[PDB]
RNA sequence: GUGGUUUAAUUCGAUGCAACGCGAAGAACCUUACCUGGUCUUGACAUCCACGGAAGUUUUCAGAGAUGAGAAUGUGCCUUCGGGAACCGUGAGACAGGUGCUGCAUGGCUGUCGUCAGCUCGUGUUGUGAAAUGUUGGGUUAAGUCCCGCAACGAGCGCAACCCUUAUCCUUUGUUGCCAGCGGUCCGGCCGGGAACUCAAAGGAGACUGCCAGUGAUAACUGGAGGAAGGUGGGGAUGACGUCAAGUCAUCAUGGCCCUUACGACCAGGGCUACACACGUGCUACAAUGGCGACUACAAAGAGAAGCGACCUCGCGAGAGCAAGCGGACCUCAUAAAGUGCGUCGUAGUCCGGAUUGGAGUCUGCAACUCGACUCCAUGAAGUCGGAAUCGCUAGUAAUCGUGGAUCAGAAU
């Protein structure tokens, strides 16, 4: 059995690697069922296509806090880092895609004097 | 009323001496007075802004 | 158009605060209002005397007030006698016991606050300031320093329209939020008109 | 230009004893000299009587008379209406 | 087995009176645990440094409150006589 | 908010953008500076002198208050040889004050083109000179970006970088965290226990166009690999030589000018919330990722003494009546909203949408008719994406929903 953490923005989601057939237990719900419907519930196996597993691990996800994004980005870092402990040299592969990193972006009231607390108020063609 | 305003009465009625309440000395309210100034709540203020009341200042932030 | 205060913008770092004390949520105020009343007299009655700041540091009920003179010799009085009229003049604002030092300040060319002073003082007398400021400047550069400037508008030589001379040596950059360049502001009164003395003293990158 | 900002003039004698009734509800009506005082919350449902300068009228005050003066409601003068005095 | 958290305002007034405590124990009791850090509980205030316009500003304020552990075990008799006598930091509060 | 109109008068300033919840970061007597009426004084505030009783406290009469009148408890202290310091009151003398005007007289601070961006200097050369050249020309680039030729050669601010928040990782620490691992478990980390993880704090590591291909004199541009992120990865504070003689002398400071029975002071009462019309700026107006109904799972930073207010009871209520606890990283404000799971609906004015209005009623507040919040009870429209026009936004961003805090006794769309 391997662990693997995972952050995102404000999510958690602690993966725990199991050599079996490859059905994942997100919150004692399965995969499909946690991210139903949501194009973006693929992303989360994404670490587990490049060295090629699932149909040969079987994961364990316990995640809280954040919405289902940041916790299938959650998932995802937890499952890539739980695969370098299975393998180190996983990680000169996995790493190239950029798996085993987390995310800024944290999402940050609009400052004010501004919009987006990023963007500044353009001015008018002087 | 300046019947109400019985305490400034030294000898009480019936009642023991702890009948004696306190009554304040610049309006006569009784609901909320100061001991240490005898004054109520709402005349320690007024008196606190006119400054007439020594060593007091209004407490800041 | 201006720049931030740089003796303020570098409190954070090289460049310790006035007055420091534990904090006090409701004594806040009061110990504020006292060191800003202490500081009136001393701006004054310890005028001719050089004060180039007055450090402020409150325990429990007391206070140190440590006056950075240049010449203490008058701060302190024949045999002592002008601080313990001090000690006491001052306890009249404030029943609390307060203490007082005076530690004295070596070549007030280095320290602004005072260079500010030497200039104005000149000025509100009657003499070309160009000069003033080209020697102050000189001083400032001359006990040595790293960097030096010194600014003065107003009515310039009693002149109808104000006007705002310059001058400066060495490096004196006030972007470099650490450079720790000491800042001064002298006031000045005048028969034409009122008139501000600036004047920057670079000492050291660190 | 009326003007109370924080400081209402209630006569501290009409003031003391309405709230002394207040103990366990209110008290029979009750009968004032000095009108120059102002209606108030704690005086609602009471009875009081302010004096025309002859008698003491019966003024039942009222949340909607609540802020203006006893002797608004206490007419000085005593003009018959002389007519049918209909309405 | 005696544990002494010593908290104060001021970070270096219990450097001092804090590292005493040890020296002086150092001898006639243990080597004690030593004094470590601990977490420390912070209060800050932002408020605007000018006071008209500028409502950028607010620089920022923090009261800390630092604490310590030392932890004497071992106490012998002249081990708490070294304690009870010497007593300089005004500003820490002890807790033995 | 303003023009107009009106009124005895409902203070003043601000006014195309750089006026209009703008200064009042909070006007029901105070603040106010307005008005009627009554009334005082060295007096609301500063310094000092002479003087009999003089410090101080508690009451009475009259009154709208103010004010006036009047009555009664009584000194330590510096020294006895004589006195004498202090505060205070009266009489008397010398004197105070002003947001009252002018920021085109000004300091300071700030806004604006601008955070846009270049702006300048030394020397040589050209012109009688004010100045010009230097930054012209050819090819090129996002750019004076860089060469070739070249009267020019160099240099200092601006940008950028330096700091801080949000990510990659590491080191130090942990009563925040977690059977990640084991044991106990009222199975609530709760406990034992241990620091991995999360998180808290500090320091440090990391992109520099270095590597590859194309173009080019070069810089650099374009494509690509590696890489957590790259060409200032995302953002704050910060706004130059100088501009508009920009804003403010009611934040403050300041030159000049202008008032001392009053354009000073106290107090009661009457407002700032007048119209036949005209304007500017805003809010309410009309579902089904939006929302609603139920259920349920996570955050950080702050605040609380008469105040935050658990819990109980009345109300589809606000909030009461009652009332525990904490004085507070151990009680409360708190429910985080959304999400997650389930259901409703798909354009029919249908419990959809909730305006408006009637009745009842609690409360904060000395008061809430005009100015309230909330809601019990009933009514329940405009809409099915709405005339001429017009505004914000590009990735967790838009739109949308809820919460906290600064100012603050108290009305913060």
């Amino acid at each position: 059995q391997y662990y693997g953490t995972g952050r995102r923005k404000s999510s958690a989601a602690r993966v725990f690697i199991k050599p079996g057939n490859g059905k994942i237990v997100i919150n004692q719900r399965s995969l499909e069922q946690y991210f139903g419907r949501e194009t973006a519930r693929m992303v989360v196996r994404q670490p587990l296509e490049l060295v090629d597993m699932v149909e040969k691990l079987d994961l364990y996800i316990t995640v809280k806090g954040g919405g289902i994004s940041g916790q299938a980005g959650a998932i995802r870092h937890g499952i890539t880092r739980a695969l370098m402990e299975y393998d180190e040299s996983l990680r000169s592969e996995l790493r190239k895609a950029g798996f085993v990193t987390r995310d800024a972006r944290q999402v940050e009231r609009k400052k004010v004097g501004l919009r987006k607390a990023r963007r500044r108020p353009q001015f008018s063609k002087r | 009323r300046w019947n109400a305003v019985l305490k400034l009465q030294t000898l009480p009625r019936d009642s023991s001496p702890s009948r004696q309440r306190n009554r304040c000395r610049q309006t006569g309210r009784p609901h909320g007075f100061l001991r240490k100034f005898g004054l109520s709540r709402i005349k320690v203020r007024e008196a606190a802004m006119r400054g007439e009341i020594p060593g007091l200042k209004k407490a800041s932030w | 158009g201006q720049k931030v205060h740089p003796n303020g913008i570098r409190l954070g770092i090289v460049k310790p605060w006035n007055s420091t004390w534990f904090a006090n949520t409701k004594e806040f105020a009061d110990n504020l209002d006292s060191d800003f009343k202490v500081r009136q007299y001393l701006t004054k009655e310890l005028a001719k005397a050089s004060v180039s700041r007055i450090v402020i540091e409150r325990p429990a009920k007391s206070i140190r007030v440590t006056i950075h003179t240049a010449r203490p010799g008058i701060v302190i009085g024949k045999k002592g006698e002008d601080v313990e009229k001090l000690r006491k003049v001052v306890a009249d604002i404030a029943g609390v016991p307060a203490q007082i030092n005076i530690a004295e300040v070596r070549k007030p060319e280095l320290d602004a606050k005072l260079v500010a002073d030497s200039i104005t003082s000149q000025l509100e007398r009657r003499v070309m300031f160009r000069r003033a400021m080209k020697r102050a400047v000189q001083n400032a550069m001359r006990l040595g320093a790293k960097g030096i400037k010194v600014e003065v508008s107003g009515r310039l030589g009693g002149a109808e329209i104000a006007r705002t001379e310059w001058y400066r040596e060495g490096r004196v950059p006030l972007h470099t939020l650490r450079a720790d360049i000491d800042y001064n502001t002298s006031e000045a009164h005048t028969t034409y008109g009122v008139i501000g003395v600036k004047v920057w003293i670079f000492k050291g990158e660190i | 230009p009326r003007s109370l900002k924080k400081g209402p003039f209630i006569d501290l004698h009409l003031l003391k004893k309405v709230e002394k009734a207040v103990e366990s509800g209110d008290k029979k009506p009750l009968r004032t000299w000095s009108r120059r005082s102002t209606i108030f919350p704690n005086m609602i449902g009471l009875t009081i009587a302010v004096h025309n300068g002859r008698q003491h009228v019966p003024v039942f005050v009222t949340d909607e008379m609540v802020g203006h003066k006893l002797g608004e409601f206490a007419p000085t003068r005593t003009y018959r209406g002389h007519a049918a005095d209909k309405k | 087995r005696i544990r002494i958290r010593l908290k104060a305002f001021d970070h270096r007034l219990i450097d001092q009176a804090t590292a005493e405590i040890v020296e002086t124990a150092k001898r006639t009791g243990a080597q004690v645990r030593g004094p470590i850090p601990l977490p420390t509980r912070k209060e800050r205030f932002t408020v605007l440094i000018s006071p008209h316009v500028n409502k950028d500003a607010r620089d920022q304020y923090e009261i800390r409150t630092h604490l310590r552990l030392v932890d004497i075990v071992e106490p012998t008799e002249k081990t708490v006589d070294a304690l009870m006598r010497l007593d300089l930091a005004a500003g820490v509060d002890v807790q033995i």
